[PDB]
């Protein structure tokens, strides 16, 4: 079974302890005794659940240099393999 | 078909209308038509047609057919 | 058609909805295979990206 | 432009890859073993489980990076060391390069380090594979029986001395020690009470295999008194001696490949062992029995026929297609599927070292990730509905979207279709085969890709399809981010390794 | 239209009582 | 303040490289006032009025420099600048002017702006260049990204983006239609090296556009969009209609990929991806087992042609170590005098593989034996079921056929197969569509009387006829689909005729365009199909050793299309009414009444008129391409040339009195449906009397039209 601690400390659960209003007054002799906790979770106001909610550009940025950091290194690795110092640029380029 | 209720934990596409569809189809078309661009302009790097009309191919240029060298 | 109820006042004309996964949302377990999983799935496509592209 | 310091690269990544996983390991066990008194799970948040956890996983997904680009720094090695000899033509001068051994560690059992393809690709195969099978065993894995976290860290050591090292006798003991580590994941972790018999079946086929090898492994040593394959090289085996090496190389590597009639312990041990033994069992340890075989055969000069085991190996193919129709278990008929490519790769090498062993590799690495992704489908739906027959769960389309649609392109794939890596192990291997035998090429191709895929397609198919009406109150929910990313994963792979590079294959 | 019709039953797809043994012959 | 100190920052700018570049040319300014020798007022003279010269150059000094740090940092590569100290490097750059030369501000701007000018796109850019790669990629990745995206794109959001997606894909494949057919155009597009298949060999995924490429994919491309418009009419109020329809652009995109493949391991994607395709398309009421066996049984023939496509590419690849189809179709003339072991016998080279890429055809364009699949394929939607029957899946067959016509030129098995089991499948499928009570059924048995007859027509020997006649049936197909499935959304899923009639007032539009494409389709007298029908039987080769059996299946094929013509008319529209009260009174409710009022949808109405359209416009290209006296269609890559076509421009007269023979027994079929009274009612005897005034009519008018006057 689970047994990790949900009581985090890193930051404060976002809850709403208005929902569900525990009852304090004209109890019965055979009614049950209220609830103690009744907070429940409140997601933000603009959460979709139904797709990825990441809104970073961490991702994209990291691929976009890993993509330039390849053709740079294609570019000095074709430069080397001619046996220059940097690519020869033809005057006209035609289909292969 | 009558239209039932479809529970809200599940992510099916029954009788799924999104609002804001017409900012969702322009930026699912337009980046979509410039990813295809780019793939057209690596793509006609290697494209091959005929001679146009009035167009002959010289047996003794390079262009033309080679045969090995034994 | 003859009796047609447009999207605003159909009662059964679903928003999208669902959750995307099984993972969650207010999970607060520190869970680390879909971090795990997203780490393989970067550094194999940077190892292609920056060893083997050109 | 090739120069001394990617020899050394790669040979440095090599070694101290493995070194690294071995101190990993040792420090893992260490901290198990001196930080707890019975060494089992304090059920509490407070336990080194957690860390044992991390500590297994991290060490073989930054060992696998570290091995991913060690493989490469081999692919340059090798791709040059084969042009250097090649290059020059000038008969006053030769390659005479000699290397120094590292400083800081010392060469593991004293063996120099010889790195092949196959060997290469049987170790990423490992890595990939383990990192799978370990992710699907964290339910499995709890109080008194959490010790088999260590398993796969294990598994990766005992191959990574299997595939670097050229000592025979290293080699055969490596392929060996592979047996109880299976057996005590199959006997402790299996959740099933039928699957201590299935244990006891898998140890005893893969033992009379193993002991059929080491007849063989026997003979060559007590023969010619040596440990090497250029010593090997260097001496000849009479008629009659090699017709029993080989003999006893293929039966024994086809009780673990396995083979027809050899298959009924993988059956049962698919059947009854966790998913995520059966990921591994069917994805890498099989293809060392491939490997090993592989080693044996193309070391050895043998002059007789091979038509009796390409008849064995045939006839495994076709018995294993014929029989998908009548599964109602999916796990069972992903078993049977498993049999039938292992019988289609073990094929390919029936022909020595002939060009058609690079279809057998090729093959071996598609059938890893399929099998690892049919098998943890089958885990995915044996969690949610808590079933695998047919005639238990079906619909599963319409409650839980993502995991058939995973079936389905499952399927697709396993159709093999241009795209992935399988149509083109097929291609190599049925070519191969059509010049040889055109008209067994063509009985193979028609039972294993036509009568074999309808029974496997209408098996899953009805999976996938229908309705869900049973139990809604217990109905399960879609995949989780896990089992999504380790199915595109797998989708990934079987897609993006037809662009390895072709010198290879 | 003309009637509040109630949402589509639960009948509309039956549940299936396995009568009879599924005969592994029958596979 | 901004605005204005960058105005007049450019402006100073452009000055002073104005006065660079006049003084720099002629190598006698070059350098001598640009490092003046001291002199601080000259030093002030030249880092003040060419200060933004100089400072920009500062910034061109730190920006590279940094940037040479980068490159220093990712490949390990120049050492650095360890020969520089920063003090030396950015003075000797920064008052280095060079840089400066033949450079010019508002020309750089103007480069910039001229870059993205869209009059400039000529055309000969387009005939050089093909754009329909771009709109085909364009089609199939907004496909895909829908099927992945079906939350973001509502049902309405997944229309929009599908349909300017496929309008784009037509609109650019017209243009190249046009040129590819007249013009002798085509184009090899190598989407760079795709996969290794042997050792040292790696195959490209190719595409060939070409004129069988072309015709194929423009037939589907047609009949894909003028779907699409219609599906989501068709698929109203159900709850997947973007499901629908990604699936339909998913067989579209496969089939477009199949017709067009340059490769054998192309032709073999597009093989398996339109199998699956269709499965899927079969198998979309997944919630229903019985939809299940249908599509299964399709999968199970798919894999059984997948087996016989890899096979003879196998065998290909052996024999020639080839898989390019152009380079294949040249050169395997060189290998018909070639035999292969196989086991106890030594079959012909050329034999063995046509027979392999003839089962093959077989099975997907439905033949007899193999059909079985296609009536069942019928639980897939309306839409589904004509985009799969009018072209695509059962006209894959016919495009193997074309596209690999060099070798079923040299095979003895085609010349004894395609004939015979054309003619059989005609018969059977024209004989059973004749009897059929649905209309589904109906039109798929017509669809397999077609593939027959297409397979005859190639057995001709001339593959324009074998054009002509897949165009007009898949057009013609298509659009009484269309038809009969309004027809059935009416009759509310009951697709039997016998629970129909007297919906021409329901349904008007479907009453009169069903009564054009049937009367098209069909091959009645006067119509495009009586063309097509009249250019089959004018090729057919009487060497064949079965030609009796062969020719009276196709003449008792050919006579059939009649009487499903005018049953399915006649039943659905002007018949009693045999369908249910509830049908029709609910449709009949004077409230109902308004100028609104429709039983159908105006977007299938205006789709179905417009496919017509197109469809009569695109057949008379071709016929004028193809059957006009100035023959001007383009190479079809065949170097076998019958005389068939002398039959065509200067028959004789036993042939035309064999077609008199032919239409005198499709006018005894007419007379027999029009006038046969198989009820009893009130106009029994007036019907006789109109038969025997319509026989003294046709009589006199004959007399007086050819004597008289
Ligand atoms: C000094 C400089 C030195 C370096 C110089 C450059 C050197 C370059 C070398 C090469 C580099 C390579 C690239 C980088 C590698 C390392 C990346 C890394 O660690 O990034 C960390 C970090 C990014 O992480 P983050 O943004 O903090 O958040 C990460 C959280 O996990 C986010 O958590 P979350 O859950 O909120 O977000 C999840 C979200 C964010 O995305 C991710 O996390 C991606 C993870 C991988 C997902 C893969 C999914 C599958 C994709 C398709 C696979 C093939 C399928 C088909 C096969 C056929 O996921 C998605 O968006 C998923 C996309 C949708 C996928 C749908 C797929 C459907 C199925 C399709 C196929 C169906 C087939 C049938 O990087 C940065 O922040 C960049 C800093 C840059 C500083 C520069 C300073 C100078
Ligand atoms: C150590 C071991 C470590 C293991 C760790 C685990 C990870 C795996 C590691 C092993 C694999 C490593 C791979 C590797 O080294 O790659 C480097 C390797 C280096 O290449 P290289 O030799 O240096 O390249 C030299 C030049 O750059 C020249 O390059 P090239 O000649 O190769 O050209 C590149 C070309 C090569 O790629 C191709 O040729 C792509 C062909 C396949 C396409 C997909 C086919 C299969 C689809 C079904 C898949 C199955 C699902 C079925 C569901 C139903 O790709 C493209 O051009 C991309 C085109 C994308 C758009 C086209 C999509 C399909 C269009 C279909 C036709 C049009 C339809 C409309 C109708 C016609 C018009 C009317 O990279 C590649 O080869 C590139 C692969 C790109 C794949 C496609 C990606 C598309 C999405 C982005
Ligand atoms: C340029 C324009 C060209 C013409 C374009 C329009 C064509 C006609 C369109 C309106 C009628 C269409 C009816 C279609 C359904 C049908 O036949 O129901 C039987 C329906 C059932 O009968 P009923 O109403 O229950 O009463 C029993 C008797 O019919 C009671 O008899 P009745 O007293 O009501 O009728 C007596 C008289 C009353 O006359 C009229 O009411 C004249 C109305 C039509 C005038 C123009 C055509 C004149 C004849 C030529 O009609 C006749 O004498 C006609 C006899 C026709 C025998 C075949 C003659 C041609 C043989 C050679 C082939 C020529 C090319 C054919 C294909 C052309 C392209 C589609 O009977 C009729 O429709 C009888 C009238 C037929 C008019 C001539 C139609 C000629 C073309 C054949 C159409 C049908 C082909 C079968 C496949 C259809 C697939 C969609
Ligand atoms: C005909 C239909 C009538 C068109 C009237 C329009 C002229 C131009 C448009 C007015 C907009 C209506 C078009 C449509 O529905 O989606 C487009 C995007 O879609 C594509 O950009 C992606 C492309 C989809 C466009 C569909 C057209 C299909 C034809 C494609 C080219 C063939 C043209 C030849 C046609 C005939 C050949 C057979 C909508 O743009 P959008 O995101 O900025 O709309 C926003 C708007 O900008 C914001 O101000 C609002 O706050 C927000 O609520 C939303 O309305
Ligand atoms: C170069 C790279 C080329 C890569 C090509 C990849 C092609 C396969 C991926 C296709 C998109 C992702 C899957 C979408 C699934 C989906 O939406 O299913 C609908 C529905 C989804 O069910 P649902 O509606 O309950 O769920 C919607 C919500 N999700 C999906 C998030 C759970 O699934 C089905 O109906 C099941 C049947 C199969 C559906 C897919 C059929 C077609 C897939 C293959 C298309 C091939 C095109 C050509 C490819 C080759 C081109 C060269
Ligand atoms: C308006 C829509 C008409 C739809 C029905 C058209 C029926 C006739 C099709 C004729 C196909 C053959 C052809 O191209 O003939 C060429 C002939 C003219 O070319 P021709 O006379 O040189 O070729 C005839 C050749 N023989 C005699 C051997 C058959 O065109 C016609 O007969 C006119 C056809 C209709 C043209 C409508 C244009 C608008
Ligand atoms: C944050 C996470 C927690 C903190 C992690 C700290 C990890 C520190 C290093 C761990 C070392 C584990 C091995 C312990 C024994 C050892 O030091 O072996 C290395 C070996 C010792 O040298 P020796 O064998 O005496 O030979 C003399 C030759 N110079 O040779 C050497 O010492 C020379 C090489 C340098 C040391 C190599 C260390 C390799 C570590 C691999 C990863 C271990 C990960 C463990 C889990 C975290
Ligand atoms: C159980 C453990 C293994 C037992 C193996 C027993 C093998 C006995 C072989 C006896 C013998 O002499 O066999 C010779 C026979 C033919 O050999 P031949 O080609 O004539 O040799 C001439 C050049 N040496 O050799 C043969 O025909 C080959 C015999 C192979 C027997 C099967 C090998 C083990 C299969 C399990």
């Amino acid at each position: 079974r689970q047994n990790f601690a949900k009581n985090i400390t890193t930051t404060d659960i976002p809850k709403d302890s208005h929902h569900f209003a525990a009852k304090r007054s004209g109890f019965t002799q055979t009614e049950q005794a209220p609830f103690a906790y009744n907070d429940v979770y409140q997601y933000p106001k603009d959460y979709k659940p139904w797709n990825y909610n990441y809104k970073g550009n961490g991702v994209l940025l990291a691929l976009f240099l890993g993509s330039a950091f390849s053709l740079v290194a294609y570019e000095r690795s074709y430069a080397s393999k001619t046996g220059r110092y940097q690519r020869k640029v033809q005057q006209n380029y035609y289909q292969i | 078909f009558q239209k039932y209720p479809i529970p809200r934990y599940l992510h099916v596409g029954q009788w799924i209308v999104n609002k804001n569809w017409k900012w969702n189809t322009f930026h699912m078309f337009f980046p979509t038509a410039i990813l295809c661009f780019m793939v057209w302009r690596n793509s006609m790097i290697s494209t091959a047609k005929p001679p146009n009309y009035g167009e002959y191919v010289d047996p003794q240029s390079p262009v033309a057919p080679k045969a090995i060298k034994y | 058609d003859a009796y047609y109820h447009d999207d605003t006042h159909e009662g059964l004309m679903n928003e999208p909805h669902g959750y995307l996964t099984m993972d969650d949302p207010m999970d607060l377990r520190p869970n680390y295979e879909k971090s795990a999983l997203e780490l393989l799935f970067l550094v194999s496509g940077g190892a292609i990206l920056a060893l083997m592209l050109g | 432009m090739f120069n001394l310091n990617t020899i050394y690269l790669s040979r440095i990544f090599i070694e101290f890859n493995f070194y690294f996983l071995f101190f990993l390991f040792l420090i893992s066990s260490i901290i198990f073993y001196f930080s707890k008194i019975i060494s089992i799970q304090n059920l509490n948040q407070n336990s080194v489980f957690n860390f044992l956890k991390l500590a297994n996983i991290f060490g073989i997904l930054i060992s696998f990076f570290i091995h991913i680009i060690s493989f490469w720094f081999y692919c340059i090695y090798s791709y040059n060391l084969s042009l250097n000899i090649f290059s020059d033509i000038n008969l006053y001068n030769s390659n005479s390069i000699e290397l120094l051994n590292n400083s800081l560690l010392p060469n593991y059992f004293k063996s120099n380090i010889t790195i092949d393809f196959f060997g290469l690709i049987l170790l990423t195969l490992a890595y990939i594979v383990g990192f799978v099978s370990i992710l699907a065993l964290d339910t499995r894995l709890y109080w008194k029986n959490i010790k088999y976290i260590f398993s796969f860290t294990i598994f990766l050591l005992i191959v990574y001395v299997y595939v670097t090292v050229s000592n025979i006798l290293l080699f055969f003991m490596c392929y060996e020690l592979l047996l109880i580590p299976s057996f005590l994941i199959v006997y402790f972790v299996s959740p099933s009470r039928r699957a201590i018999q299935a244990s006891l079946y898998f140890v005893i086929w893969t033992q009379l295999g193993s002991l059929l090898v080491l007849i063989a492994i026997s003979y060559i040593i007590s023969i010619t008194n040596t440990y090497e394959f250029n010593d090997l090289k260097y001496f000849n085996f009479t008629n009659s001696e090699s017709t029993i090496i080989i003999f006893l190389i293929f039966l024994g590597f086809g009780f673990k490949a396995p083979i027809w009639p050899f298959h009924y312990w993988l059956t049962k041990t698919h059947v009854e062992a966790p998913s995520g033994f059966s990921i591994y069992l069917s994805g890498f340890l099989v293809k060392t029995a491939l490997y090993g075989f592989y080693k044996f055969n193309t070391s050895i000069f043998i002059d007789i026929d091979s038509s009796i085991f390409i008849a064995i190996c045939i006839m495994g193919v076709v018995d294993s297609s014929l029989k998908m129709w009548g599964q109602t278990d999916l796990k069972k008929l992903v078993a049977y599927g498993t049999i039938q490519e292992m019988n289609i790769i073990y094929l390919a090498f029936c022909w020595g070292d002939s060009c058609a062993i690079l279809g057998g590799i090729l093959f071996s690495a598609t059938h890893a990730f399929l099998s690892a992704l049919m098998f943890f489908l089958v885990d995915c739906i044996y969690r949610r509905y808590h079933t695998r027959s047919l005639v238990e769960v079906n619909g599963i389309l319409h409650i839980t979207p993502n995991l058939g649609l995973s079936i389905l392109f499952m399927l697709v794939f396993f159709s093999g279709i241009p795209g992935t890596i399988k149509f083109i192990s097929e291609f190599y291997i049925f070519s191969g085969l059509l010049e040889a035998s055109p008209f067994i090429c063509f009985i193979l191709m028609l039972v294993a890709n036509v009568l074999g895929l309808i029974g496997f397609s209408k098996s899953w198919f009805n999976a996938t399809f229908g309705m869900p009406k049973k139990n809604t109150k217990y109905l399960p929910m879609d995949l989780s981010f896990k089992e999504s990313y380790i199915i595109l994963y797998c989708f990934f792979f079987l897609f993006i390794f037809s662009y390895f590079s072709s010198i290879f294959f | 239209h003309g009637w509040d019709r109630p949402d589509v039953p639960l009948s509309f797809n039956p549940l299936y009582v396995h009568k009879r043994e599924l005969s592994i012959f029958d596979t | 303040l901004f605005l204005l100190f960058f105005i007049v920052n450019l402006y100073w700018f452009n000055s002073g490289l104005i006065f660079f570049n006049s003084v720099y040319k002629i190598h006698h300014d070059a350098w001598t006032l640009i490092f003046q020798t001291d002199s601080i007022l000259n030093k002030l003279k030249i880092y003040f009025f060419l200060l933004p010269l100089y400072i920009s150059s500062f910034i061109h000094s730190i920006s590279t420099w940094y940037y040479n740090y980068i490159l220093n940092f990712l490949l390990f590569s120049e050492n650095l600048n360890t020969n520089t100290n920063f003090v030396d490097y950015i003075t000797y750059n920064t008052l280095l002017l060079s840089k400066f030369e033949d450079f010019n501000l508002f020309v750089y701007i103007k480069t910039l702006l001229i870059t993205f000018d869209i009059r400039q796109i000529n055309l000969d850019f387009l005939n050089e260049y093909p754009i329909i790669l771009l709109t085909g990629l364009l089609f199939l990745f907004t496909t895909i990204f829908s099927l992945i995206c079906l939350s973001y794109l509502g049902l309405y959001g997944v229309f929009i983006l599908n349909l300017a997606s496929i309008l784009l894909f037509w609109l650019s494949m017209l243009y190249y239609f046009n040129l590819i057919v007249s013009e002798n155009y085509y184009y090899y597009i190598s989407l760079g090296k795709w996969m290794y298949l042997s050792n040292g060999f790696r195959v490209s995924f190719d595409l060939l556009i070409d004129l069988t490429s072309i015709s194929f994919s423009f037939l589907t491309l047609t009949i894909g969009v003028f779907v699409y418009i219609y599906t989501f009419s068709y698929f109203r109020y159900e709850p997947l209609v973007e499901r629908l329809i990604l699936f339909l652009n998913s067989f579209m995109i496969s089939m477009i990929l199949l017709v067009s493949s340059g490769n054998f391991i192309v032709l073999f994607l597009g093989w398996e991806l339109i199998g699956l395709t269709s499965f899927f398309l079969i198998n979309f009421w997944s919630t229903r087992v019985g939809t299940l066996k249908a599509a299964f049984k399709a999968f199970s023939f798919n894999k059984l042609s997948d087996l016989f496509l890899f096979f003879a590419i196998l065998i290909i690849f052996s024999t020639t170590y080839n898989l390019d189809i152009l380079s294949f179709n040249n050169q395997i003339y060189l290998y018909e005098s070639y035999n292969i072991d196989m086991f106890y016998w030594s079959i012909n080279l050329i034999e063995i593989i046509s027979f392999f890429f003839i089962s093959c055809a077989f099975i997907k364009s439905a033949q007899f034996g193999a059909h079985i699949w296609l009536p069942d394929s019928m639980e897939a939607p309306v839409p589904a079921s004509a985009l799969i029957h009018s072209a695509t899946l059962v006209s894959a067959g016919i495009y193997l056929l074309l596209r690999l016509s060099p070798l079923f030129e040299l095979s003895k098995y085609a010349y004894f197969i395609l004939p015979l089991i054309g003619s059989v499948t005609a018969f059977y499928g024209g004989l059973v569509s004749a009897f059929q009570s649905d209309t589904k059924k109906t039109l798929a048995y017509s669809t397999i009387s077609h593939c027959g007859f297409l397979m005859v027509s190639y057995s001709t020997g001339v593959l324009e006829f074998v054009i002509l006649y897949l165009y007009v049936h898949g057009f013609f197909k298509a659009a009484t689909f269309l038809c009969v499935g309004n027809v059935n959304r009416f009759n509310r899923n009951i697709q039997d005729f016998k629970r129909m009639g007297g919906f021409y007032k329901y349904l008007p539009f479907e009453c009169l365009a069903s009564f054009v494409c049937m009367i098209n389709l069909s091959g009645l007298p006067l119509t495009l199909g009586f063309y097509i029908k009249h250019l089959l039987f004018i090729g057919l080769v009487e060497s064949y050793t079965l030609y009796p059996l062969i020719f009276s299946s196709l003449i008792l094929g050919a006579i059939a299309g009649v009487f499903y013509s005018y049953r399915l008319f006649y039943s659905i529209f002007f018949d009693t009414k045999k369908g249910k009260k509830a049908i029709y009174l609910q449709a009949s409710r004077i409230i109902l009444n308004s100028k609104f009022y429709s039983n159908t949808s105006l977007a299938s109405n205006l789709s179905i008129t417009f496919l017509v359209l197109i469809s009569y416009t695109v057949i008379l290209y071709l016929y004028c391409t193809t059957l006009n006296n100035y023959y001007s269609l383009s190479d079809l890559k065949s170097i076998y040339i019958n005389n068939a076509y002398s039959y065509f421009y200067k028959p004789d007269y036993n042939f035309l009195n064999a077609v008199s023979i032919l239409n005198w027994f499709v006018i005894i079929l007419l007379i027999s449906v029009i006038y046969l009274n198989w009820r009893w009612s009130y106009y029994y005897t007036k019907s006789i009397d109109s038969l025997s005034k319509f026989i003294l009519f046709s009589f006199f008018f004959f007399i007086f039209s050819k004597y008289i006057l």
